This record gives C-alpha cells, structure tokens and sequence, in this order.
C-alpha cells in the first residue's frame, strides 16, 4: 500500500482516490499523540508525494472517529519557552495545514466520536461528512485550553464567528442535526450509507461539479465580518463571557480574544495567533501551573471510572424535602436521565420544587438554549409525593430535611423501612456529622453522605462524606451519581466541615482580620479576583450571606476551637447585628452590585488598626490560612491524596485553575520558602502556624508532590 | 408652478398611539384598524374617489397571524375602497411606511396611476415583535449576530460618539414634554382620527390622544432605570428608548394634476427620496447617509431644512445622527418639536408615514418651506425624504 | 434609439424548482436560497459592480421565521453585495416578485438608483402557507370568506366561464409535457442556476433540473384525481393547481444609460407596467383588467405580443383569462412554451419574476419582440408586464 | 356546504341562507318578511312532524344537566389506571382542564409511554404557537406518575384503563376501592364489558359506573356515562 503505519494506514482505491484510515492497532479508541501525529505527517507526505492521487478521504476503523488527545506526552513539551511552545505547535499544525494544502478533494467520512484534535482533523478536510448517530465538539475549555490544532482558525472561519464562540468556550458537544444546521458538516447520513456518501461525494468533486476549492477558501482568508460587525460581536462576546467566566479565565474568554486578533489574518498568521495564546494557559513559572491540573485531572478521571464500573445501576432516585435544594436536586436528576422522587410532608413544599425546577427548564426554552419536547422529558422524570407508596424501586435516596441533627434521623431512619435493604441513603447535610446520623439507620453501611451547594445546577462539586460505617460500594454509588448528574465528586471523610468549608472559613478569617486592619474590602476582593478568584472574599460573603456565613463561623469555632475560634468582634459580626444580611437582604459589604459609604459606619467598630498593606500582602493573608488548613486535612485524613485535596478546592471553593491548588500553590513557592514566608505573618494567630510535619518536610526539601 | 406628474400629500391621518401592554389597542385588530383609519380619512376628503385609487400601498413588519397575507388588501376591502383597485404591503423593518410612501410617489411620477393610499400598521400588542423568530446561524458568518439586536447598536453607537447616561435621559424628557404639549395645545387635533378603544376596565370609549405619552418623566425618573441592554456598564434604558405600540397612519397621495384638476390645496410636495445602507452593527447610523443622499437629490444643503422629523429609536442614536448632520445647536428650533418615538411610541411598520405626516402638521403650523423626514432602519439600513410647503 | 431611464433587465436566474414535501431544498433556509441566488448570478455578470445596487427587492409572502424581518436585506447581507446598500420585501401576495421589478423600474426611472437587484423567495416547505393564519372574521361583513380558499374561487370562476374536467386536466398534461420538453432540449440551461441540494437518501449533490415537473402525468392519470377544494361535483384536483414549491427568482436590473455605458447587451425592455383589481371570489380572472391596462399604456394590442408567460394557478382560472384575452386557439403558438407553475410549481413570493424571467427566455429562444407576463392575485388582484427585445 | 351534510330534508340550515340571501339587498322591515315567510313554510312543511317534541327534549336535557350540575361531587383530585394510549389521553385531559391526575401504573416501561404521549401533544401545539411554554409546564405538572396507591388518599374520582379483560378489570377496580375514600367515585373505561358486571368484584357499586372514551381521547368530544343496575345518581352526576 502507500502508507501502512501502526496508527494510520493510507490505502489506495478506484479512480486514484486514496483512503486515509485512522486505526490505533492495539488501542480500543484513536487520538492524537505522539505516534499518531507522526505518522500523520509521514500519511500527508505520502499521499503529497505521489502524485497519481485523485482525492482523499479520511475514515476510522473504530466506534469512534478519533476522540481528545491523550495530553499526557504532551506535557513535557509546554514547559518550555513561549518560543519552543509556540512554534512547537506550530509545526504540528503544519501537517493539518499541509493535508489543507493537498492539490486534491479531501473529505471526512465521521462515524463517530470526533473531539477535541479529532474534530480538528476534520475542519482540515474541504468536505465533512456525518452519521446521524455521531458527535462533535472541542471540550478543550474543560482542561484550561483552547483548541491548539487550527480550532480556533477553521471554524470561526467555517460556521461563523458566533457559532464558533458557542462550541469553543462551551465545548459542548454537538449531534448530527446541530452540526448540520450551523454548517459545521456538509451532509448527514445513516451510518450504513456512510462510506457511499463519502465516496459519492469526493467523486462529485473530482468532476468538478463541487468545487472543492471553493468551499476551502473561507478558512484561509481573513473573516467576512466588517471591522464593526466585528466590535460587536467579539466585545458583546468577550462581555458575555467574561462576568460568567470571572477572574480565572480559561479557555473561554481567551479564545475570543484570539478570534479577535487573528480576525483580519488568514490561516497561517491566525495559526500565530492560537499558538501563542495557548502558550499563554499553558506555560510554567510565573505562578501559571495549569500543569498541576493534568496532574491531578489525570489522576480523578481515572480514580473515578474505577468507581464507576462498581458502583450499582441509580435507575431510580429520589429526595426527601422539596423547594430550594430539593427541587435542584430533583432537577439534576431529571436533567441527566433519571427519574427522581420529590418526597415532601406538604402540598405548599412540592408546589415550590416544581415551581423552581420549571423556572429553570422553561429559562433555557425562553431563550434557545433547551427544546419544548426536551422539558417534557425533564419534567415527567420528577415525580411529586407525599407518601413512600413508590419508594419501592428507588436505588439511591437523598435527603435535604431541614438542619437538625434529631430531624434528619427520624427521617432517614423512617425512609430505611420504605425501600429496599440494597438501597443507598445519603444525606444533604452540611453542618452535622454523617457518623452522627448513621447511628439512626439500621444500615450505615449503605449511609454516606452527598453535599450539594447552592445552587445545586451552579455548582459543579459534590462532596461525598464517608461515615465511620460507610460501605466502599456505598460510596461509589454515591460517586458515580454525582458524575451521571454532569457534576465531580470527591470522597472526603466525615469531619466537622468537610474538605471545601472548613477550608474556605479560614481563608476568610483572613479576610476578617484585613477589615479589621482598616483594609478596604474593595480593594481587597479587586486583588483576589487579579490573582484569580471568581468572586472577591466581600462579594462571596454576600451571595451566601452574612447569616449563614456567622452561622458557619460558630460551627467551625467549635469544631477546632485551639485555631478557629477568635472573638474581637469582625465585619462578620458588625454587618449581621446591622441588619446587612447580605445580598438576599439587599444590604452587605454591597448594596444589590453598587457601592456606598454608609457600610464604613457599620464597620468603624471592627477597625483596630489603620495598618497599611500592600497587595502582595493582602495575597498572604488569605491563601496562607487556606493553604495551611488543606495541610492540615490532609495530615488528618480528611482527604487521601493530594490531588483530591486540591480538585475539592477549584470545584468547590472555586480555587484558580491555572494555579493548580492548594497545595500546588505551595510548591510553587517551594514548601522550604513558604514555612519561611508563613512566619512573619505568625503575629497573627494559629490560622499562620505552619504544622510540625510541614516544618519536618520543609528542612528535608520535601513537597507535597514530586 | 408645479409639473404634472408632481408627488403631492393631500391629507394625512394617524390614530391614537396606544400602549401594547393591554392598551387601548387590546382588542382591535391591525386589519380593521387600518381599514377604519383608510375610511375615515377618505371621508374627511369627500372630492377623491376611492374608485380612482390605483393601488394601496402599506407598510408592516411581522406579517403573520392578523398582519399576514398582505394586510394591505385585507384592510382595503373592508374600506369603501372598491375591489377593482390594488394592494400591496412593504416591508423594510423601520422605515416600511416611509418606502410606501416612496413607491406611490414614484408610480405617480412615471403615470403608473393617479390617486394612491399609503400608509402603514403595526399591531406590536397581537404580533409581537420576538414572536416567530428564527436566527439563521448562517449570518454569524457575514455579520456579528449581536447586530440583530437593535438595542446594542445603540450602545455602540451610542459609546462612539460619546452620548452620556444624562444626555439621553434629558432627550426622553424632552420628547414626552414636547408630546404632551402639542397634545394639550391641540397641534395633533389634525392629525389624530378619534378611534374607539377600551379603557382599563374593559369598558368603550373613544380616545383621541396618546397612552404612550408621560408628562411625569423627569430625569429623577429616569435615572432610577436600569441598562436594558447591558446592565454591566450601559446607558440605552427603556425611558430612552421608543415604545412599543400598537398603531397605524394613513395618508393620500396624488398626482398635482389631478390635484389642481379637483381644486383641492396640497398639504406638501415631495422633492426628493433617499435610501441608504450602512453597517448593521450601527444602523442607528442610518439617517446621515439617507438624508445626504436626499439633500442632494433636492438640490439642498442641511441648512435649507426648516423642520425636522428624525424617528427617535433611542437616544443613543437620534443624538448622534442630530450632530453629524450638523444641528444639534438647532435641536429644540427645529428638530421633533411635537415629541418622538419615546412619548409617542413606535409602531414598526407605522412610523413611517407617522413622523413624514406629523412632520407635515408641524411646517404648516409654523410657516416651513422644506422639511425632512428620515429614520434609521434594522439590519444597517437608512430612508429620508424631503417635502415642501407651497 | 434608447431612452436614458429605460429599465432594462440584464440577467435573469432561477433555483432548480423542488418539491416541498421533502424535496430538494428541505434543509436549505430561504435567505441563504436567496443569498446564494443574487450572488452567483452577478458573477455571471462581472461588468456590474456590486456596490452601485441602490436597492434589492425582494418577493415573499408569509414573512415569518426564516422569511420574516426583511428578507431582502437578510439575504442582501450574506452577498457580495456592500452594507452600503438597502433592500426591501414586497408583498402582494401571488405577484410578489413581478410588482418588485415594477418599484425598480419606477425608481431608475425617477432618477433614484441605477442599479436594482430584483426577485422573490418562497419557502412553502419551512414556511408552509396555512401556517399561522388568523381569519379576521370582520371580512365576512364586507366579502365571503371563502374568497379566501384560492380553491374555491377557482372552482366559481370556472363553472362562470364553462371548463370542463377533461379541459383542466388536458392543460396539466400540457404543461408537464412542454416543461419536461424544455428542460430535456435545454430551453433553461441559461436560466437554471445550479444549485446544492439533498436526495431523497439525505446525500449531497447539485440539483439543475424542476423535481416539480411529472412527466408520466397523462389524462388517465389526472383523471383519477378527486376534488381538492369541491368533493360533491368538482373539477379543480390537485393535478391541475399549482404545485408547493420551495424556490427563488433573481433579475438584476438597472436603466439604459448605466447599461449602455457598461457595453452589456439588455436581454428585453420593460414598456408598461400595470396592476389591477377583481372580486376576491373570482381572483383568478386578475390577469385580464391588468393585461388590459398595460397594454393601453404600452400602446399596443393584445395581436401585437408574440409570446405570453400566464402563472398557471389553476387551470380552471388559466384557460378563463386566455379565452377572455381572445388568445386561446393561438395557446400551442405562443402561451407557456416551457411548461407553467402545474409542473414548474408555485412559489408565492416568487413566482412574479420567474414566470417574467422565462418569458424573456422564450422570446430570445424564438425570436420574439413583444413579450406579456401576467398572473392572477390572491383576494382579487391582478399584475401584467409588457418586455421588448431590442 | 350545508346541502351536501343535510341532506333531503333540510330544517334550519339550507333555509336560513336562502332566507338571508333573498333579504340580502334589503332593510329590516322588508328582511323581517323574508325571514317570518321563509319561518312559515318550515313550521307547516319540515317541522310540522313536531318542533314540540325536538323543543322540549331539549328542555327535559337543560334541567337534567342541571340536576347532575349541582349534587355532583367536585373533582379536585383525579388518577387513571394503567399508561400508554387510552391513560396518556385521559390523563392529557383531565391535566390541560385544571384536574390534577395520577397515572398509576405497574411497570416503569408503562409511565414512560404515557408521559411521553402526553408529551408529545403539548409540544405539539407549543411547537407551532398554540400553547405557552408556560402551560406545557402546568399541565405537565399536574400528570403525577405512579406505580402504587400511596398518593391516591384524597382523589375523589379513579377511572380504569386496563387491558379489555372482565376478570383482569375487576381485580384492579377491586383493588384500588382499598385505596380511596369511601365516598370517591369509581369509573371504567371498557368498552365491550359490562359494568353490572364489573360492579360484582366492587364493594361499593353505588360508586361505580362507567366513563367510556373514545380514541383519541383528545380528538373524539363524546364521553359514554354506562349507568350500571347499581349506580347512584351522585355516581352519575359527578
Ligand atoms: C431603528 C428604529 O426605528 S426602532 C428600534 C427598535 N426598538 C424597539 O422596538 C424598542 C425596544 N424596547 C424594548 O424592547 C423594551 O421596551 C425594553 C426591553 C427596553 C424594556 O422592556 P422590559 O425589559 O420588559 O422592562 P419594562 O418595559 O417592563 O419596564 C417598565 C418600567 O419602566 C418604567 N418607565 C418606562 N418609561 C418610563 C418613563 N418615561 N418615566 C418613568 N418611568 C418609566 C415603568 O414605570 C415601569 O416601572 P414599573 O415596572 O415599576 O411599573
Ligand atoms: N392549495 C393548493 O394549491 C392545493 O390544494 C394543494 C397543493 C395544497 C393540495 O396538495 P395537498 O393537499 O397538500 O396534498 P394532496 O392531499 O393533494 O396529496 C398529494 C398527492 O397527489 C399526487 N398528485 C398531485 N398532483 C398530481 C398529478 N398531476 N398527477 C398525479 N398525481 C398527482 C401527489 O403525487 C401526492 O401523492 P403521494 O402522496 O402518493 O405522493
Ligand atoms: N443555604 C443554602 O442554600 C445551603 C447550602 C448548602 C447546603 N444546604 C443544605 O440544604 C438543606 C436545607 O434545605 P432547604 O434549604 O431546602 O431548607 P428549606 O427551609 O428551604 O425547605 C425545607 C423543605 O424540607 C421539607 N421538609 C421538612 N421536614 C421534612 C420531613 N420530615 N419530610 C419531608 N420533607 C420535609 C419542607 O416541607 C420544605 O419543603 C440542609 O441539609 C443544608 O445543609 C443549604
Ligand atoms: C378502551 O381502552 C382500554 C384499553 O386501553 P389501552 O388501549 O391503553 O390498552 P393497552 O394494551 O394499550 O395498554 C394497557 C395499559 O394498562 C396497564 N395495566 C394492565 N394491567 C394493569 C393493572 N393490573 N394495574 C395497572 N395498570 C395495568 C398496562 O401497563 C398498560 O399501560 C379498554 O378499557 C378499552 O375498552
Ligand atoms: C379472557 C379471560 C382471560 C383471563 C386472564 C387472567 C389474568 C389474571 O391475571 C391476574 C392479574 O395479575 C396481576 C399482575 O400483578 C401485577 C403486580 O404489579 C405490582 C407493581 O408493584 C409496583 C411497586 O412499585
């Protein structure tokens, strides 16, 4: 044949048309990594270099097209210099770039999955061709990036502007239909007629009837946009985007950025442009490790599978208590295919469940985003009652009864007699003990412990409480649903305040001592959202409210009062005994996001010192205390490994991503200089006191990591 | 003297600007509404036989539901307007009535016919303007989508020629002012066709002024609105944007000859029609290009105009069109001195004829010469047209 | 000799004509028909800068979803065609398109724009016509609302004049059989512009034929066909009306001058123009009053035309308004010589141009001088042109 | 029109026509003629086969809709035994007119084409501009699916959809009459068992009757009351 490699072979077929097959021999899937892009330049060279070729076209011998790329070996090549980065990436899109440039019709006959550089290998070819049972998309933005392989450049270029920021900062994946109607591919067809279509096809375009030519041009030129149709669309975009995104800003509000630069450039100048910015996500040392992500993504995705082929079939759930997370809870279930219970005591309860589940499902109706047909499916999954007639079925039940330790026990034991003994329980709680609880039930084994946040569809982390009694099969359920529901999990041990809050309190202890210090909060949260926070200490207090946040504050003095227990009273305290509950009040460190004079009257008893302070201080008083807890719950088990010590933090907390995590971000000041750092902040509590184990890690130059 | 074949405005009738918002409109379809207001008008004019009527041209927008199938016919064959005369509805967003207009001024001009009706409708109340969308994904390929949104143009427009947050509320109030006064005054008693309505308790009644208009807004008022169309950093707030109304205008149009044939003393003669193009991103922008188009077409400088009548979209563009064409230091001399599209709503494929008519009433009332109509038109578009008072 | 601003058409160039129930174009938007049809046909002719386009009319009736917000510019857009120019939808129900070549045409001739681009769209398959309907039942106080089944009125006019099932039907296979005949000897090769498509197997390819057209279509066929719009005692059947059709119809126009500078040969002349007005329960008899009109304003008789293009849109209405027109034993000689909208289908907002487009065709083909389009009006309208080859 | 679905001996219809056709070009005064000649003819030719008798059985009807109207039990709470074709209609129904309904079932495959074609009819509407996204979603709300009687404590009337089998039906309607309150009504949906007889397996026929359908649910507007020999008026009127 003309090209037989291990993971490509181009073969040869009637009327000098040549088939480029993507067949990983040995593997289950195909993706490009090393081996797979090396023979992909030595498949282009081949098929260039004869010139008997009359057309290509690109196929797979798998399920799948070809999926993500496996970063993995990729790794070792984005730690060097924006220059050896750059046009590092450059010369690998200097094969796609050349398969573009073929003097011949080539075509993508997609059988299935084609993600990620999967895609990208497709928007190279002039013709796309697609079985209705197929998906595409770049969920690059999930990993921090944007697409490095021309993604950014084709299909801007290929279904517009608009449509191009949608799939790229979504990196939502997309059915036959969608991928159709945007343009995206150029025919949709059943998988059996697959290779005809794309046979017939390429012929159509040998003979000149399709100009193949004509049809590759717009993804080599500049965009059709004017300079203002650009404006628009790029700012309103950015805008979009950016109050969505935040602070830490991956993919999302940097790949428009690239599409706005690279806007009047034609391919290879754009290709500049991508290469550049994705160096900008994924260099070294500066404070950037969108490694460590890898590092501990790496790490889940393959810790969790494990639990997903254990754990037990979750065909039926259900939640007791309706109305806030009750009726989230319901919905993310039913969002995700499966139908879920909403167990109540009161008519008025369940009113307010299905209210809110619908005001949710008819907000993406009201706008694009969701089907009619699609929130009849939605809705049929979440079935009302007040009884536990049905609860007959039900694999994994979750409760959300108010917060009370005697409450949720009658409860949960009640629940025990109604379903069957297999059957997982979890509860909702946040401020009382899973090993307290379990002491109810009749079978802690199948009792754990699943915390949502508010909003349950917000926020992606789900903490998995593992009781003292907790089974491993009880617990993998539990993880395993969580991930069917699109949400990621972590297993922590029960402990007052878990993993994320008894971390995220400390770090705003800190912030309660700046207020203290006469530091403006303003400029506080300005410097922790340039540092890479979503939300600033100030601002996060105020969407969960001053009463919940003094709340949590007794629950944690208490828990470990040897650290977390001061009392001079704080901005906490001040705003609270001031009515300024917050942004559910209308009134905290803001007003509701506006700013007024009349909060410094409130705060004038807190202030005790007008200490000065400079931003790079401010940074201290904050991570130090944050990072120190995370050290002190992995050294007291509450957390396995570093790496779920940190992922609870950026799905949770909502730790900066391209700095790794807590921990991460130790090293990255190195474990030997950050003891050092933390005692000159030692004046101010037990909140900046370094453990033992750390100060005995920190003379043998050891890190948390490697 | 005039030429023959002359454009001339003979009368022009506008109802009563009605909320959308369960207005007084709430029960009347855009059908009969502009049949009724096509009969009463050619009543005021017994001396023009509706059987001369070449054609009724009209103007709407979303033509479905009760606007569909070409309204202009469904609302002429419930006129006393004969079956043997002609429809035709025309739609260019905005500026649909206006183009009317423009079409029976030029069939007259080449002898296409003699006596005309046009005029335009827009039941925003029954057709929503949102209802029946569908985005061509397409277009994101040629132009920005967000262009599709009338409201961030303004912004952008608006952001360009640096327009604050108080220099467009104080245009919203100078427009409900100036309305409320020529109402009160009676300087729309012309103009405006008593029309039966229903009040907020269901009950019929005739109203005779506009719904649309609040002599309360004040800049207090307004200021205490919110961005509408970027609430992150905007200034385009629904005070100084036009309002949605359920509305239709009429006018007849006819040739000088068989106007001086039927002695009957012309309200205004058209001498020039322009259109023009412009990016859609900011077609608040619209007007400029129109207009000069017009002036030169009419053998006029900007400075001939006497009065003008600049459709008032929002703030954010009417003030920026107002200083390029070079009389924003002439604004309250000669520029919508009887309020616009904030106080007095706009009716899509109305406004049209409506700002060209009342344009009209405003010169004859204050002894102008030449007067200019013009408006900015969705998707990047312009129309402006100059009449004269002889 | 010419005349400055005589309207002259240049070109002329239609889509491929395909059913809509599943046809061809069932998963192609009616702006992007459209786009695609005014872009490849000013490529055809590179001697008419895009930019000098004042103006695109465009044709569409159910101006909704796809079809809705000005489709004339939303197609405008995604053309070569620059920003800086406008664009229009007329809608006059059936001759939609045809009255659009008629403000163009007045326009150059006024001295406003010298270069149009006209045509009409219409998408009964994404669109379909009982789509979105909302009977005002206050026509019923001033016409029968069964006017408003085309149907209907065609079954009256036909019992009126005397057409026979066998004489309909005779027609239809008429029509099938002169458009099978003009598509296989390549009588539209010049006006057919290629176009992709899909095949019944979802497979993409380019279309150059009419799906429409049914050539097996023979008087045993048709007469197995029952009442479409009559049950009890009817003869118009689905075989002999107008068939649904997704499709769209180009014509860049512009005046003698501009054309004679630019040294391209005009492919006719426009002499007359002319609309006009019937019963709505008789509808189809349109043709005739405006036949009747153009050719009075064109200086000529009915004798003096040598090929006529009558939108068949029943033949119950189509053989009435020839019989009337005094032209029926000349049929075979010089009406429809490549089939009608039976075979060719129907789509409402373009059918206006197509049919004045194949007109053309014909005369160039066979040496014509004098040529007549004409086609009959929803809710009684008619619309006639009067071409010349020079 | 008329004369094609009236036929030969046409009452009010055709003549009502001719009669304002004739008085078309007329006044009042000379339109009253017409109408009080053309009134004429009909009493003394068509109707004189008595008008009495059409009159007052429509009497005997407006007084007897009106004793049922009001010695009827109100229906806040409703449920429908068994899913799929017949349940997915009576449960559409009884959810787009305000009645919130259980559809109960015994397998999960069941619910699952009951929702579905229940769903399929609102979208259906939504997806053209006949109903608001809004009401798809009341209207969804008040289907409740269920494969047990633990909800079914306060529903006033419970109609039954199972397979066509005597045996079968009397065993489920047995069934749910330890479910429900004592006072609710029950009602079967059959249509080729007899409800004297299903009323046997019942402990409280005087509560039973029978509610007949007809496919589609939503399409076909006439609804069967099968009065059986144990049926008390309450059961009948509610
Ligand atoms: C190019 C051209 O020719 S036209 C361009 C096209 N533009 C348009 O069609 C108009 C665009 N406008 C719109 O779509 C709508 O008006 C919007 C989106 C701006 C606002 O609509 P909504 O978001 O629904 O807000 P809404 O209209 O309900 O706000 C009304 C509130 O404003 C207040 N308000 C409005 N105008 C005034 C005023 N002049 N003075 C004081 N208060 C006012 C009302 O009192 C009311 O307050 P309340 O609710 O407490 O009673
Ligand atoms: N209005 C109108 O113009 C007409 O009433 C129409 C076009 C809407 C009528 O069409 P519809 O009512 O939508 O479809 P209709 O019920 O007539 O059925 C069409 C059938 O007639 C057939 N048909 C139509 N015209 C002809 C003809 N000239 N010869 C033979 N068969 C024909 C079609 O092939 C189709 O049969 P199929 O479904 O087996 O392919
Ligand atoms: N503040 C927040 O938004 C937040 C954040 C994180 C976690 N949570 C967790 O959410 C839970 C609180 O839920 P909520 O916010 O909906 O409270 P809520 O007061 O808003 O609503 C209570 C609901 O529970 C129902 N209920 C009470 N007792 C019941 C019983 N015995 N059986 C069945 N239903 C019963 C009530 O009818 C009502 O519908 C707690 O576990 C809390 O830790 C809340
Ligand atoms: C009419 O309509 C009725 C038939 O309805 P259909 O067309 O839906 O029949 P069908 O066969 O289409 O469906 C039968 C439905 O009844 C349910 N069912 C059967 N036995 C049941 C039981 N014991 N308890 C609860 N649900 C049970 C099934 O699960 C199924 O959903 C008859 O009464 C006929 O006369
Ligand atoms: C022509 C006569 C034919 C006679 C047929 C005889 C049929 C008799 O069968 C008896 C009925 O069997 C009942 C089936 O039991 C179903 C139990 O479902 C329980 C569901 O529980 C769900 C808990 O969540």
């Amino acid at each position: 044949m003309i090209y037989e490699g291990k993971a490509i072979t181009v073969t040869a077929l009637e009327s000098g048309i040549v088939e480029l097959k993507f067949d990983l021999k040995g593997e289950s899937v195909n993706k490009f990594n090393r081996l797979t892009l090396n023979e992909l330049r030595q498949a282009v060279d081949a098929i260039k270099a004869d010139a008997s070729v009359k057309g290509v076209i690109v196929s797979s011998g798998k399920d799948v097209f070809i999926v993500g790329a496996d970063i993995t070996e990729f790794v070792e090549n984005f730690k060097l210099p924006d220059a050896e980065l750059i046009a590092g990436n450059l010369e690998a899109n200097k094969i796609f770039s050349d398969f573009e440039d073929l003097n011949v019709p080539t075509v993508a006959a997609i059988n299935g999955i084609a993600l990620g550089g999967g895609l990208e290998m497709c928007l190279a070819a002039d013709f796309r061709v697609m079985a209705d049972s197929a998906k595409i998309g770049l969920p690059e933005v999930k990993l921090g990036i944007y697409p490095g392989f021309g993604g950014t450049v084709r299909l801007p270029r290929l279904i517009g502007v608009d449509n191009a920021v949608e799939w790229i900062a979504s990196g939502k994946e997309n059915r036959a239909e969608d991928a159709l109607k945007v343009s995206a591919v150029d025919a949709v067809v059943t998988a059996d007629k697959l290779g005809a279509a794309a046979l017939d096809l390429i012929k159509r375009a040998i003979s000149g009837e399709l100009d193949y030519k004509a049809k590759r041009q717009p993804k080599l030129e500049k965009l059709k946009l004017n300079a203002i149709e650009q404006m628009m669309a790029f700012e309103t975009a950015k805008g979009f985007v950016a109050g969505q995104a935040g602070p830490n800003y991956p993919a999302p509000v940097e790949a428009i950025k690239t599409i706005q630069k690279a806007a009047n450039f034609g391919r290879d100048k754009a290709l500049e442009v991508e290469a550049a910015g994705f160096a900008k996500l994924a260099k070294t040392s500066a404070s950037n490790c969108l490694i460590g992500l890898f590092l501990n993504d790496q790490e889940l995705k393959k810790k969790a599978k494990v639990y997903d082929k254990i754990a037990k079939d979750v065909k039926q759930a259900a939640v007791l208590g309706a109305g806030i997370m009750g009726g989230g809870i319901a919905y993310q279930s039913a969002s995700k295919g499966t139908p879920i219970l909403m167990k109540d005591i009161n008519e008025h309860g369940i009113e307010q469940g299905l209210a809110e589940a619908a005001k949710l499902l008819v907000g993406r109706v009201d706008k694009g985003r969701m089907t009619p047909a699609k929130m009849a499916e939605v809705l049929n999954g979440i079935r009302p009652t007040l009884s536990y007639g049905d609860f007959g079925n039900v694999d994994l039940v979750v409760e959300a009864v108010v917060e009370n330790p005697k409450v949720k026990q009658a409860v949960l034991a009640e629940v025990e007699n109604h379903v069957r003994e297999d059957a997982i329980l979890a509860s909702n709680t946040s401020t009382i003990s899973i090993s307290l609880l379990a002491k109810a039930l009749k079978r802690p084994e199948n009792f754990v412990g699943m915390h949502f946040f508010n909003p349950v569809h917000m926020m992606p982390l789900v903490e998995v409480i593992r009781g003292e009694k907790s089974s491993d099969l009880a617990v993998a359920t539990t993880v395993a649903y969580a991930k069917k529901m699109g949400k990621n999990p972590i297993v922590v041990n029960d402990c007052p305040g878990f993993l994320v809050n008894r971390v995220l309190f400390p770090y705003f202890g800190g912030f309660a001592k700046l207020v203290s210090a006469g530091v403006d909060f303003v400029r506080i949260d300005k410097v922790m959202e340039k540092f890479g926070w979503p939300m600033g200490p100030a601002y996060l207090m105020d969407v969960v409210g001053i009463d919940t946040g003094h709340h949590g504050r007794d629950v944690m003095a208490e828990g470990f009062p040897d650290r977390m227990k001061d009392d001079r009273r704080s901005a906490i305290d001040a705003l609270y005994e001031a009515k300024r509950l917050g942004q559910k009040n209308g009134k905290g460190f803001y007003a509701y996001k506006l700013v007024d004079s009349s909060v410094l009257e409130v705060l004038k008893p807190i202030v005790y010192e007008q200490r000065d302070v400079t931003d790079e201080d401010i940074i201290n008083w904050m991570m130090i205390p944050l990072c120190l807890e995370t050290v002190r719950c992995l050294e007291d088990g509450i957390v396995e490994t570093a790496a779920e010590a940190d992922m609870g933090l950026v799905y949770g907390i909502g730790f900066p991503l391209f700095r790794g995590g807590a921990l991460r971000y130790i090293d990255s000041i190195g474990v030997a200089e950050f003891v050092a750092l933390a005692d000159q902040y030692a004046e101010l509590g037990a909140l900046y006191h370094p453990t033992a184990k750390l100060r005995e890690m920190a003379k043998n130059g050891q890190s948390f990591f490697g | 003297s005039l030429n023959p074949r002359d454009v001339v405005i003979v009368d022009f009738g506008r109802t009563p600007m009605g909320r959308s918002k369960g207005g007084m409109h709430r029960n009347t379809r855009a059908e009969d509404m502009s049949a009724h207001l096509i009969s009463k008008v050619l009543e005021r004019n017994s001396k023009v036989d509706p059987g001369e009527v070449e054609d009724v041209i009209w103007g709407c927008v979303n033509q479905t539901l009760e606007q569909g199938w070409n309204i202009a016919r469904m609302a002429s064959l419930m006129t006393q307007i004969p079956h043997t005369s002609a429809a035709q509805t025309v739609s260019r967003l905005c500026g649909s009535s206006m183009s009317a207009l423009h079409t029976a001024a030029q069939a007259i001009m080449t002898g296409n016919g003699d006596v005309f009706v046009v005029g335009g409708v827009e039941h925003m109340g029954h057709v929503s303007m949102m209802h029946g969308v569908d985005p061509n994904p397409h277009m994101s390929l040629y132009a920005a989508k967000a262009s599709g949104m009338m409201g961030l143009t303004a912004e952008m427009l608006g952001k360009m020629h640096g327009i604050s947050r108080e220099q467009q509320d104080a245009f919203a109030v100078r427009s409900h002012q100036l309305a409320h006064k020529a109402t009160v005054e009676g300087k729309f008693k012309d103009e405006i066709i008593p029309m039966q309505g229903y009040d907020e308790n269901g009950f019929l009644k005739i109203f005779d002024y506009d719904e649309t208009i609040r002599p309360d807004t004040t800049l207090e008022s307004l200021a205490a609105l919110k961005p509408a169309f970027n609430p992150k950093g905007g200034t385009v707030t629904a005070g100084t944007s036009s309002q949605i109304t359920d509305g239709a205008s009429c006018m007849i149009v006819m040739s000088a000859q068989r106007a001086k044939d039927l002695g009957l003393e012309p309200l205004a003669v058209i001498r020039s029609m322009a259109v023009a193009g412009v990016d859609p991103a900011i077609m608040g922008y619209g007007p400029v290009p129109a207009t000069q188009k017009a002036l030169k077409r009419a053998g006029l400088n900007m400075a001939d105009i006497d009065f003008i009548e600049l459709n008032e979209a929002f703030a954010a563009q009417a003030l920026p069109v107002l200083k390029d064409l070079k009389v924003l230091d002439k604004m309250n001399e000669k520029v919508n001195l009887h309020g616009g599209a904030i106080a007095l709503g706009h009716p899509f494929g109305c406004s049209g004829a409506r700002i060209s008519g009342t344009l009209l009433n405003v010169m004859k009332q204050n002894g102008g010469t030449f007067g200019l109509s013009t408006m900015c038109i969705g998707l990047g578009q312009g129309i402006a047209t100059v009449f004269e008072r002889v």
